[PDB]
């Protein structure tokens, strides 16, 4: 009913993050998952999404060739990792996808995670 | 039994493809040759008198959800038998025959439905699925989605990817 | 590439009134495919409308949305201390996916 998130973590620039957005009944059931960051007092700035499904994933062009969405369905995880960090990016990340259980899908997305500090 | 073992193409799990087989006096001499109906104690001599053939190519992790009154992703779907199967279920791997360069993306398995199935039903329909509301009357990638995914079936996997072929023999009276 | 304004930029006004909001686009979109936001400071998002029209299951019913076209609007009938935050319009019909500037409420 809730999602979990790694604890903050801590990089230098250059190297590339990992954050782990694990959810249950994601498997079996339909269930498309975005990733949106924020900084400190800034406007959300969108980042991706993927459909745990069937893996059908879709990225900012501003950020390609820097994020990847990779999914784990045995886990029931969802794998957001960047490359290259900058100081721009030091911020906090949120997962977020709709209730779904059964089958359908509530529509718009509900539920949010507790966010995960990142800063470089 | 010529046809239906050394053919040089399968078809999908979506669909498939049987047969009738009838008035041939079958030479059951013929790997996981697992028999649920009768055992092959005495498939040498009986009376059936109708035979179907199926024929089917997944993953071998997949296999186990062949087997009657089980649920999976692929039986609940696609392919399930009924709970008073009398019949058998053959099935090796083809790691080195169905495994092309770079795989073979011409396999795809049915993702989402809006029931499960009936037993010995198929159903060969793409369009866009799933909703709460469905005012999806364009296409679109939110809660709009293409139903079937095509497996990866690389040259070269740890065993538990590779292609299995399956066929599912479903005698009668 | 659609671009969302937010205004206006900050509200000013004492509990139990009534504030309006403006949400607007640069192309067509759909009105089934619009939601707004709530945050207040540290916390996470909360989802308030789903379709623009839609309310989020036990949200009060003080809220309302419509619109339609490439201009969207919410409305906050009484209004309460409890409420005051800063509201993100999201257009998440087409890709890629955006969200608004943001807008503040006080007194």
């Amino acid at each position: 009913m809730q999602l979990v998130q790694s604890g903050p973590e801590v990089k230098k620039p250059g190297s590339s993050v990992r954050v782990s957005c694990k959810a249950s009944g994601f498997t079996f059931t339909p269930s498309a998952v975005q990733w949106v960051r924020q900084a400190r007092g800034q406007r959300l700035e969108w980042i991706g999404w993927i459909v745990v499904g069937s893996g059908n994933t879709n990225y900012a062009q501003k950020f390609q060739e820097r994020v990847t969405i990779t999914r784990d369905m045995s886990t029931g995880t969802v794998y957001m990792d960047l490359s290259s960090l900058r100081s721009e990016d030091t911020a906090c990340y949120y997962c977020a996808a709709p209730h779904c259980n059964r089958t359908n899908c509530y529509d718009g997305f509900d539920l949010w995670g507790q966010g995960t500090v990142v800063t470089v | 039994f010529d046809e239906v073992f050394n053919a040089t193409r399968f078809a999908s799990v979506y669909a498939w493809n049987r047969k009738r087989i009838s008035n041939c006096v079958a030479d059951y001499s013929v790997f996981t040759f697992k028999c649920y109906g009768v055992s092959p104690t005495k498939l040498n001599d009986l009376c059936f008198t109708n035979v179907y053939a199926d024929s089917f190519v997944i993953r071998g992790d997949e296999v186990r959800q062949i087997a009657p009154g089980q649920t999976g992703n692929i039986a609940d779907y696609n392919y399930k038998l009924p709970d008073d199967f009398t019949g058998c279920v053959i099935a090796w791997n083809s790691n080195k025959l169905d495994s092309k360069v770079s795989g073979n993306y011409n396999y795809l398995y049915r993702l989402f439905r809006k029931s499960n199935l009936k037993p010995f039903e198929r159903d060969i329909s793409t369009e866009i699925y799933q909703a709460g509301n469905k005012p999806c009357n364009g296409v679109a990638g939110f809660n709009c989605y293409f139903p079937l995914r095509s497996y990866s079936f690389r040259p070269t996997y740890g065993v538990g990817h590779q292609p299995y072929r399956v066929v599912v023999l479903s005698f009668e009276l | 590439e659609i671009v969302l304004t937010q205004s206006p930029g900050t509200l000013s006004l004492s509990p139990g009134e009534r504030a309006t909001l403006s949400c607007r686009a640069s192309q067509s979109v759909s009105s089934s495919y619009l939601a707004w936001y709530q945050q207040k400071p540290g916390q996470a998002p909360r989802l308030l409308i789903y379709g623009a029209s839609s309310r989020a299951t036990g949200i009060p019913d003080r809220f309302s949305g419509t619109g339609s076209g490439t201009d969207f609007t919410l409305t906050i009938s009484r209004l309460e201390p409890e409420d005051f935050a800063v509201y993100y319009c999201q257009q998440y019909g087409r890709s890629p996916w955006t969200f608004g500037q943001g807008t503040k409420v006080e007194i």
